[PDB]
């Protein structure tokens, strides 16, 4: 076989161990929908030209109200928000969720370059507006990098070892 | 420092009371600022620029109609209308140019199409006499515009002078990279200091209506700007 | 509050709704006229260059698209509404546009052929040949749009005031 | 005004004087439905990717069978064809009228360039195979090069004066 | 000299004498002759590139119902089936995927849609009983390829080893420049000599049926070719 | 008659209807079996690039697409089915592409990541990955093509026989 690069390119989805998420009601910023951490002794690299997707749902299997706002932030160590390095601070509308991933000109990139050591947190908060139906973390899911595509990015990994 | 955020009509990332919304006025037609954002005590500044923000407006208004034992099936319209982008299809465009509610059928009414020449659109349903109904179609013939405010309601400038179309607004088709919209004009303010989004049009707007099926807020603005922390 | 120092040389783009530009209705079988009037206003200089994108949407009264063999053709004129053999440019059919996406799109966003220029006080004409037996144009539901602002892709239209630029009289004169 | 150059930039169609077109039936190979010819002290040019563009119909307003065959020619003068400098040998099928001309992708181009002296002749035959309906010259339309387009080409003329 | 051609399954630069067509066979899976086409007298050469030609070649089958009663409005099948370059919806085809003809009600008859998944077909119609009926869908599950024949039946070579199957030739939108077809290989021959299209597949293909409504012949071939006058 | 000494790397594609490939139905929440099996010809070498296309179009029983969570992985293989985690190539979800125009569109063509090579007895396996709860893969219906011929776009599976080129072993063994 001819051996592969140690910068091994990836996409990232709910099942995975590194990543958890959880069911959000209304009106509630401070809870992340979805949390990411870093493996031990990797060390994960997102390009500011990464696309996203998230796919959020109701219970009853029904996309939100548009106004709702979906904001990608890292964090330091202890769940801690930073201002800085945050990417993506986008709107739940405007995604076109049928050709969302498969066209290149509806796919959404984000803004800015991204770095998470061995161990950090990367944090997915939503807004939704008060009286709206909540989120199903059963329905809903995150995909960020195109791995096996032309257009795209993908999420760079690599063995800190 | 530096970052690139959006920007709705409603809280974000700023708590909902450094916005305001507001509607336009029919009779005297008149520059109206249907919504304003007030840079708040956090930040240091807040830039805008052309060519480099992306946005997204979309508009509606609100009308009514009165049931008839006829079979109906149709209505006018006080506003000029036209399909999303262009298309005599339904369910095709990025959104439905049209949205029908029946109060005492508490259910969404779907759309067929619409001669979209004239001030007309289709019903698929058949309303009952007496019932009441509620309809939020596109909006068409106006003009929207930018203007700064130094924490006073004091005007010192303008972003761009001349105003884009709201119909030209919608004919292009929106979130397209190539095909998005770009304004012109670079602004910048400070602490306190408000941009107004006005309006200049007859018909009358909305913002909330407590029985719209798709989504509370009915329209929505979604621009994005540069921010310094 | 601050504003940038935007450059006298301003991009824009020309619709029905505004002062400087008129139309009105047109029958069959009927060259001379303009279905779209332009003229210059006072002080200003407008510009189109030769790769400016164009886009007349017209309409029959009904609300329908007219016969494709239908022709339309901007041109100059002189002062007087005295048109000029030089200078013409998009002489162009009705049909083959597909309005649906021709702005839309950057292959079917048609372009002229040539640079142009208006003087403060100059014309433009857009005349329109429907075969006989044909439906009329219909002014309440017909549209011209010329320029491409707002997209990374097409032209604008330059305009400027006269009264800044030193040398706006020599371009004028030079045409 | 700006002085244009003499390589003027035009499109060709029917309503023309140096162009004509006649009725035709079924399996008449010789008989030109369209005739073209040069003008007086003036010089055509078609370079090679020029696109070309039929559009022939039935009397009762249908499309012939596909299998039909036009072809462009050069002719010697007095009518004469030639076999050099023919171009545009194609079929009746594969344009997809409604979208021939809009598209670039479905628009067909020449093979080889073209050039017409001031009094030369530019034929276009047609084979229809038997028991089919005939062409009517009402309904049908010619068209080659695309003025006023990004894509495509745009036939030149000059005054030979 | 040379020049750039197309060459049909009938007549054309030719002359009808030197094509000549053929059907396969059904029982014995065999690598049939449908069609092929003779280097006349007049001509010096013939040449045939791969990646600089391209190709078309649209078959069909034939299949028969019987009326009956009950309101049938879909029929089975003996082919594999799939739309053209694939979807649900007709009309939006390039061409039909299949077209239905009533000897006795001499028109055409319309198709809604198909399952394209096992043999099936939707009819619009209602036939009535005893009526007779005759289809031409699309044909799949075949191999077409190229052989060279030197005036006596007698082959000397191959132009390209490896078949393409037509279930692949049709699912490739056709006539689009960059997604056109262009087989491999590179033959020439010349007087008298033929180049033999052959097929391999289970399913009865056509070449004329009289009684076909979209043109006379109901399959075609159009191939480019390089021709030394 | 005369035909050209086409070169021995010869521009080819895989799909169903061959007789080094075959396949088998799958269930669901069922990784461990090749939905779809290759292998290397006697004497023959394939080389499939890293720019190479890639287009699975798996079915339900019923003629309907599948659970775009799916998940598809081609995966080269040492002999006797043994897996290799180096190598791997195409690691996609079943979604996102769009089957209608997937080979049709250079843009939904989804290539592979990186290079691949096939020695003469070697395997390569296409795994899938179907949340439970789900409807099963039918094999009637479903198919793989990798290789782009005839296109412009795209690229192609390279072959060779074994036996012409010398080097041939020197590339066999460097993989």
């Amino acid at each position: 076989i001819g051996n592969n690069g140690a910068e091994k390119q990836i996409s990232l989805h709910k099942g995975q161990p590194f990543i958890d998420t959880q069911d959000v009601g209304a009106a509630d910023p401070n809870t992340p929908a979805v949390t990411i951490e870093g493996p031990s002794d990797y060390v994960i690299a997102i390009d500011a030209g990464t696309p996203v997707a998230p796919e959020f749902r109701d219970a009853n299997g029904d996309k939100l109200d548009p106004s709702t706002r979906v904001t990608i932030q890292k964090c330091d160590k202890q769940g801690n928000p930073l201002g800085d390095g945050i990417v993506f601070s986008d709107t739940l509308g405007r995604f076109e969720y049928s050709k969302m991933r498969s066209d290149p000109d509806y796919m959404r990139k984000t803004t800015t370059s991204l770095m998470i050591d061995e161990r950090e947190i990367v944090k997915i908060f939503v807004e939704v507006p008060p009286n709206a139906n909540g989120m199903d973390a059963d329905n809903s899911r995150i995909t960020i990098g195109d791995d096996t595509s032309d257009y795209g990015k993908a999420v760079g990994i690599v063995e800190h070892g | 420092q530096t970052q690139e955020y959006t920007i709705n009509h409603t809280g974000g990332v700023l708590g909902d009371s450094y916005v305001t919304t507001a509607s336009n006025q029919t009779s005297p037609q008149r520059e109206t600022a249907v919504l304003s954002f007030e840079c708040p005590r956090k930040f240091e500044e807040i830039n805008y620029v052309g060519q480099r923000d992306a946005t997204r407006f979309v508009p509606r208004t609100t009308e009514s109609i009165t049931g008839s034992a006829n079979d109906d099936t149709v209505v006018d319209l006080t506003a000029n209308i036209q399909p999303v982008a262009g298309e005599e299809v339904i369910a095709e465009q990025d959104y439905p140019v049209a949205v029908a509610y029946n109060v005492t059928q508490g259910v969404e009414v779907d759309v067929v199409d619409a001669d979209y020449a004239a001030d007309t659109v289709t019903l698929g349903t058949n309303p009952a006499d007496g019932d009441e109904v509620k309809v939020w179609p596109i909006m068409s013939d106006g003009d929207v515009q930018f203007r700064l405010i130094n924490q006073f309601g004091q005007e010192e400038g303008r972003v761009y002078p001349w105003s884009t179309p709201l119909y030209r607004w919608h004919d292009f088709p929106q979130l397209k990279r190539g095909r998005e919209i770009n304004l012109h004009g670079s602004a910048s303010w400070s602490e306190n200091e408000t941009l107004e989004i006005l309006l200049d049009a007859p018909q009358a707007l909305t913002w909330e209506d407590s029985d719209y099926p798709r989504g509370q807020y009915v329209t929505t603005l979604e621009q994005d700007v540069e921010i310094t922390l």
